[PDB]
């Protein structure tokens, strides 16, 4: 019987009462419309933005921390190379803005030698994020918005093919050229692709050996969330499948890194942590086109100019419903995120890993996406701050989680109803 | 995965109360956590929330007169209630934000004179 039950369970019957008027339909759809703009529209005061930043931090971080120490070789088609020297610049190397893959006779591969095939890959993708991230993202609303990109590395050493024509598509590799395009989303991302050669008694050349350059030169590269958080995940499963090996300089005092030798993929914590942020912050920017396909902002009531009938006149029901739980699934993703990376509820190793590693900057605030020769062995991807704001965000977000409790819940009512 | 509210009782306008909840560690520790409250025919509204860091903030409704605090040593949290008005009468519920999805029990508070 129902008097029985809406006695003890007292907020029902106010939930029946909001659910059969038209008014107090409309102010929840209302609602809607703007706890929305706030997740989708707003960076600082967003959850989900933040959390999305955190994702991609995160990634960043950990190549930030590792890289470094991080051994890489070879030639192109993943050989082993007897003398090739091959150095990517704007990376996060020891004592130094660049790394360099110079370990020769030793095959790439699991617990070893990262191949360039894998490190340009690697490369590409951390080049692109420190990029999006200096510019500052946008909010998840909007993926239109590109970015342009600009990369160098240099090959040297007898036998050395990784700056061939044939690793690089480069008609002439002296002051050649070449230009293609592809399509990262729906959209197309045009790379330039340059090669030049400096002569050993070239004038101005200080390092006392001849090499080639690789410019490359991508645009229209997409900056929206889905496709920043493709480039994290192309970063952190690179590593893990390289799985290569590293080993740490140690600082006197300092934080100290265990274990010091071993290979990359034996992070599994660190590493499963990171993918799982991802794949949440993917999951969570997914309920963006859920929200945009069921809009709010159509006011509801009686056809006919006759009372509201909620058994009948509530077919947009399902559409508030679908928005909400949308907005809802955002919002608890957002926090999911950041409860996986926050050393809070960390232990052990991890635990070290998070608060004396990566989230730290050893640079001398420098904005996001700086590399100095002092990024290494630190995240410097802003990790700490990034956590506090989204637990901020979600701090000021009080208000609307609750509408959007109730939003779903009158609409729950009502496809009920209608059955 | 426990909420207990206690600290609630009848009192009059001018007057104060200090609401505790003992919450569970997974629901605590770093996590940012509130104040709720439900009144006679109303659905539950959003009162305060406070960081792991311990900065708060407020609905309008009880700004300046409520002061949420949390102990980290003892997964506690606290609302301070002062001029308490009858309009803040309700059921006043601590959870996480966002929100676990099962609530204590909540503890009465009756401003009536
Ligand atoms: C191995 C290499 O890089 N060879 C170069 C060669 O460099 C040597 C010369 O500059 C000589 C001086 O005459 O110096 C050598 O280093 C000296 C140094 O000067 C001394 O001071 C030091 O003490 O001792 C060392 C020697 O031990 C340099 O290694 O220069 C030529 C001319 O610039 C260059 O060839 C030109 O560029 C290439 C791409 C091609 O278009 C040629 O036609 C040009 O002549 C040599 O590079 C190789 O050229 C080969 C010629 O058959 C092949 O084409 C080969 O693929 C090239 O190697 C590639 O390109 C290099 C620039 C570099 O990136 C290699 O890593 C890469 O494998």
């Amino acid at each position: 019987n129902l008097s029985k039950l809406l006695t003890r369970y007292s907020t029902l019957n106010t939930l029946i009462k909001l659910s059969a008027d038209p008014s107090a339909i409309n102010a929840a759809r209302e609602n809607l419309g703007a706890s929305a703009k706030n997740l989708i529209g707003d960076t600082k005061n967003s959850p989900a933005y933040q959390a999305v930043l955190l994702a991609i931090n995160a990634a960043v971080g950990f190549w930030n921390v590792l890289g470094y120490a991080t051994q890489c070789g070879g030639n192109a088609n993943g050989q082993e190379s007897t003398s090739s020297t091959t150095i990517f610049n704007n990376e996060p190397g020891y004592r130094s803005t660049s790394i360099t893959c110079s370990l020769n006779r030793y095959k790439p591969g699991y617990y070893g030698p990262m191949s360039i095939e894998n490190f340009k890959k690697l490369n590409e993708a951390y080049q692109i994020l420190q990029t999006a991230l200096n510019k500052g993202l946008p909010a998840l609303k909007e993926n239109n918005g590109t970015v342009s990109v600009t990369y160098t590395y240099t090959c040297s050493g007898e036998g050395n093919d990784n700056c061939s024509k044939k690793a690089t598509g480069v008609s002439d590799q002296n002051g050649g050229t070449k230009t293609k395009t592809q399509t990262i989303d729906g959209k197309t991302v045009t790379t330039t692709i340059s090669s030049k050669v400096v002569d050993s008694q070239a004038k101005g050349n200080t390092t006392r050996v001849s090499y080639t350059e690789i410019t490359n030169k991508l645009d229209g590269v997409p900056d929206s969330a889905q496709a920043l958080l493709a480039q994290a995940s192309t970063l952190i499963n690179t590593i893990n499948t390289a799985c290569p090996y590293f080993s740490v300089t140690n600082k006197s005092g300092g934080p100290q890194m265990e274990p010091t030798r071993g290979k990359l993929c034996g992070f599994t914590e660190e590493i499963s942590a990171i993918q799982k942020m991802i794949t949440d912050a993917q999951e969570l920017v997914n309920q963006t086109s859920v929200i945009n396909e069921h809009e709010q902002s159509t006011p509801v009531g009686g056809n006919n100019g006759k009372p509201f009938n909620p058994f009948t006149d509530a077919s947009f029901a399902q559409g508030m419903l679908a928005n909400a739980s949308a907005q809802a699934k955002m919002l608890n993703l957002a926090h999911q995120v950041g409860q996986t990376i926050n050393p809070d509820n960390l232990t052990g190793t991890f635990k070290n890993f998070v608060t004396g590693f990566l989230a730290t900057c050893n640079n001398k605030g420098s904005p996001p996406g700086t590399v100095t020769t002092q990024t290494f062995a630190s995240g410097c991807a802003y990790v700490e701050q990034t956590i506090t704001n989204l637990n901020n965000s979600i701090a000021h977000f009080g208000t609307q989680e609750q509408q959007i409790q109730q939003a779903e819940n009158i609409a729950d009512t009502l496809v009920n109803f209608g059955s | 995965v426990q909420l207990q509210e206690s600290g609630g009782g009848l009192v009059q306008p001018g007057g104060s109360l200090r609401l505790s909840c003992a919450a569970s560690g997974s629901i605590f520790s770093g996590n940012v956590m509130g104040w709720y409250r439900q009144a006679p025919g109303k659905l539950r509204e959003w009162v305060a929330a406070i960081t792991p860091q311990g900065v708060p903030n407020y609905a309008d409704s009880v700004k300046g007169r409520f002061t949420i605090s949390r102990d980290n040593a003892k997964n506690m949290l606290y609302l301070q209630m002062s001029s308490l008005k009858p309009e803040d009468t309700a059921l006043y519920y601590c959870n996480r934000l966002p929100n676990y999805r099962s609530w204590g029990q909540g503890t009465q508070v009756t401003v009536s004179s």
